[PDB]
């Protein structure tokens, strides 16, 4: 474990929510602004970064799969998601997210609302 | 291009080896893992002087060779004869050098220290390789159905394994063992067959019984009661013919093969089944993890395709587990090939290419620095 | 040096699982030097390698073998397979010949060549080329051996050439008015051993299908006359109708070198 990916070293710094898509085998960090725009065709990785009252971190691992996206991207969001925690000293509890059927707190994280939407980037195959 | 087109992943099974490109959708070449030892000194018309010959061409004149079979349940036993499979992979096979392609590969759940820095010792020093990795098996079968937790269950030719995994990382303590798979069925299949009073004597019949097999039969829940319809002389018969115009009909041993899975006495083994193995594997897993292993319950391998399997198993564990416990049995279509696929995908990464245990760590570290 | 062409009717594994029928066979091949076996329907060589070890059981260098991919674009293919003994001769080249593949692919089964190194003849280098042709063109097939030869001579330069088999060569198949077009027949360059009045049937019928020709001056003078002729081996070993009938339908057209 020495990676150096451009988003693994900005990530999990401070207290917020991050954000990134599966764009052919890497990363990309989503704008700000379009948070909570999921594309049905592809799949995502979320990392929420919580302050905790003894000054430490606490962070929550969520991996959105789209419904008509490919099995690449599918398990890519596996894979990235497992690197992370891995990066992060093994400190964060994953969490799977299907397409309609999300979690109670993956909901929470989007105080503008959730939307879907029809589309998404090409498959790596 | 120079990682991205250029990497190659390789399934080792006991009865076939997947091999291929990083980022295609299906490995390019499937072979037997065979190695055949000529009996006789001869010549085929053309060809000059055969020391040996790996793959089809040894399932092709296995008359007159004398077949070894490298991977014993799973695990690699003989190493002279598993490095000219690869030879045969990477020049054979796949038409590549391998001395400017990484190289994946897979090993089995429960593989030894030594197995793992062999194999690697064998890859940079014989093959000269710029860089490789040894994935697991069970690993990437849960990766390819896109997920980091949950019960993995690979069954191929030799053995099948359940493999308990959380966070990605597997649990070895956990991991349950059973040596039947395709192979073993196969071999059941051409006793209850020929007992049935058929006859299986050449080679067109002793090959096509495995043919047979993959093709008709299936997985029928409650055996007890598919008897009573079987003894109905209802059309649950399946007549299939042979290369020459002799046909032959199937019945009651049609479902009777697989489902020595679930009772292993069936061939006098005094084991357990693949449902009773699923409750027992998860048994030794932490209290607070199990309700993702009932409900991610994955399937690899050749030897789960049969029909009606996640039926049977559905039934079975959740008959066996909690009331309120929720139980769902996943079975990718792709399954025979889970492995592989999961690899595939992991070597094409951009965040693997760190990963790769290169040349420059080997020459100082030496074969023990992948061991992690 | 005894060689022999014998046409074994389906040659297969149910064939050399029978222990009585099997007892028969290897002890024809033990006959001779170099056996050419036909219509070996094996998919997997199980038959071959079952009759190499009961010959090879107490020598394994009793017998090595030159033996073909299946060959037959009648989608029911069968092998030519040499058996011969390393010690009387040794092969040193061998190759399948090469008509074109179509449409113009004049063989059913492409000949299977064999260049010998026998030290104990006058010959001491000479070819084999084995063919089982099929009925329908016996005679296309039969005309197109000339030019198997003919590709001998651009190959190896080797005018000693025994071009041998189960050439359905007479009978229905090959009637007088045939024999015109046959060039094989025709030029002197050819010597017909196995003649018009040989009958190579197990059958009652009279019919010299297995043949063995012979080309080039040394080979021609290496034969031993009264030599080249079939071998009944009904009347041999004294069996029965069905019994000689059950091994095979052609005899072995055998031939003494010296
Ligand atoms: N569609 C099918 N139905 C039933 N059985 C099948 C099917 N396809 C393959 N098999 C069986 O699975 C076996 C091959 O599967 P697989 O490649 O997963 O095993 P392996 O990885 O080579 O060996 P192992 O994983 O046990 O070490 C064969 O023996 C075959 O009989
Ligand atoms: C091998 O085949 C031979 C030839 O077919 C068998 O001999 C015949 O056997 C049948 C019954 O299977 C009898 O009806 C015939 O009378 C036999 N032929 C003759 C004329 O002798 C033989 O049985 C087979 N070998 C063995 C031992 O199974
Ligand atoms: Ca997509
Ligand atoms: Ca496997």
């Amino acid at each position: 474990m020495v990676v150096e990916h451009p988003e693994f070293l900005k990530a999990g710094k401070e207290p917020g929510l991050q954000i990134w898509r599966v764009e052919k085998f890497d990363l990309v960090p989503v704008p700000t602004n379009l948070y909570g725009d999921f594309f049905t065709g592809d799949a995502y990785v979320i990392l929420k970064t919580v302050q905790l009252r003894n000054g430490n971190l606490q962070y929550d691992l969520h991996y959105w799969l789209g419904n008509e996206c490919s099995q690449d991207e599918s398990g890519a969001a596996a894979i990235f998601t497992v690197q992370l925690d891995d990066y992060l000293n093994g400190r964060a509890v994953q969490h799977r997210e299907v397409q309609g059927f999300e979690s109670a707190t993956f909901l929470g994280y989007f105080k503008s609302g959730l939307k879907y939407k029809k589309g998404g980037v090409a498959s790596g195959f | 291009d120079e990682d991205e087109t250029t990497a190659l992943v390789c399934d080792n099974g006991s009865g076939l080896v997947k091999a291929g490109f990083a980022g295609d959708d299906a490995p390019r070449a499937v072979f037997p893992s065979i190695v055949g030892r000529p009996r006789h000194q001869g010549v085929m018309v053309g060809m000059g002087q055969k020391d040996s010959y790996v793959g089809d061409e040894a399932q092709s004149k296995r008359g007159i060779l004398t077949l070894k079979y490298p991977i014993e349940h799973g695990i690699i036993t003989n190493w002279d004869d598993m490095e000219k499979i690869w030879h045969h992979t990477f020049y054979n096979e796949l038409r590549v050098a391998p001395e400017e392609h990484p190289t994946l590969l897979t090993e089995a759940p429960l593989n030894p220290k030594a197995n793992r820095e062999k194999m690697t010792q064998i890859m940079f020093e014989t093959f000269n390789v710029p860089a490789m990795y040894v994935a697991i098996q069970a690993v990437l079968s849960l990766y390819a159905s896109g997920r980091t937790t949950g019960i993995v269950l690979d069954s191929g030719d030799g053995v099948t394994h359940n493999v308990p995994i959380y966070e990605g990382y597997a649990l070895p303590h956990a991991i349950m063992r059973l040596d039947l798979a395709g192979r073993d069925l196969t071999d059941y299949l051409m006793k209850i067959l020929t007992e049935r009073g058929y006859s299986f004597v050449t080679t067109a019949e002793r090959e096509i019984v495995r043919d047979i097999k993959e093709k008709l039969c299936y997985v029928a829940l409650d055996f007890e009661n598919e008897m009573a319809t079987a003894a109905s002389s209802s059309s649950l018969e399946k007549s299939y013919e042979l290369p020459d115009g002799q046909v032959i009909t199937i019945g009651n041993e049609r479902f009777r093969c697989p489902e020595t899975l679930f009772q292993p006495s069936f061939i006098g083994m005094e084991s357990a089944g693949i449902h009773e193995t699923t409750y027992n594997s998860i048994m030794k897993c932490d209290i607070d993890i199990r309700k993702d292993l009932y409900a991610n319950n994955v399937m690899s391998g050749g030897t789960t395709m049969y029909p009606g399997i996640a039926d049977r198993m559905q039934k079975e564990i959740t008959a066996l587990a909690p009331s309120t416990m929720k139980i769902k049995i996943i079975a990718p279509p792709e399954r025979k090939y889970s492995v592989w696929i999961g690899g595939s995908i992991l070597a094409s990464l951009s965040t693997f290419q760190q990963m790769w245990i290169t040349k420059q760590e080997y020459d100082e570290a030496g074969p023990s620095i992948v061991h992690r | 040096l005894k060689i022999a062409a014998f046409n074994i009717r389906t040659f297969g594994e149910t064939k050399m699982s029978n222990a009585t029928l099997a007892s028969y066979i290897v002890r024809i091949v033990r006959r001779y030097d170099i056996v050419l076996i036909q219509e070996v329907r094996d998919s997997h060589l199980v038959a071959v390698g079952k009759l190499l070890d009961y010959l090879n059981q107490d020598d394994p260098n009793t017998y090595h073998y030159v033996v073909s991919e299946p060959l037959g674009r009648n989608s029911y293919k069968e092998r030519y397979l040499f058996l011969f003994r390393p010690n009387k001769v040794s092969v040193l080249d061998t190759y399948q010949y090469d008509d074109g593949c179509c449409g113009n692919d004049s063989f059913s089964r492409e000949p299977a060549v064999v260049k010998f190194s026998s030290h104990s003849t006058k010959v001491k280098e000479f070819a084999i080329v084995a063919l089982h042709s099929a009925p329908s063109d016996a005679v296309a097939e039969i005309n197109s051996l000339y030019d198997v030869y003919l590709d001998v001579q651009q190959k190896w330069h080797l005018n000693d050439v025994m071009l041998m088999g189960d050439f359905n060569a007479d009978c229905s198949y090959v009637t007088s008015s045939q024999w015109s077009s046959i060039r094989l027949r025709t030029s002197s360059t050819f010597q017909w051993l196995i003649p018009d009045s040989a009958d190579t049937t197990a059958t009652s019928t009279n019919c010299a299908y297995d043949r063995i020709v012979v080309a080039g001056s040394l080979l021609q003078s290496s034969v031993v006359p009264g030599s080249a002729a079939p071998f009944d081996f009904q009347a041999a070993y004294g069996l029965s109708n069905e019994m000689a009938l059950a091994i095979s339908d052609h005899y072995p057209v055998e031939v003494t070198l010296t």
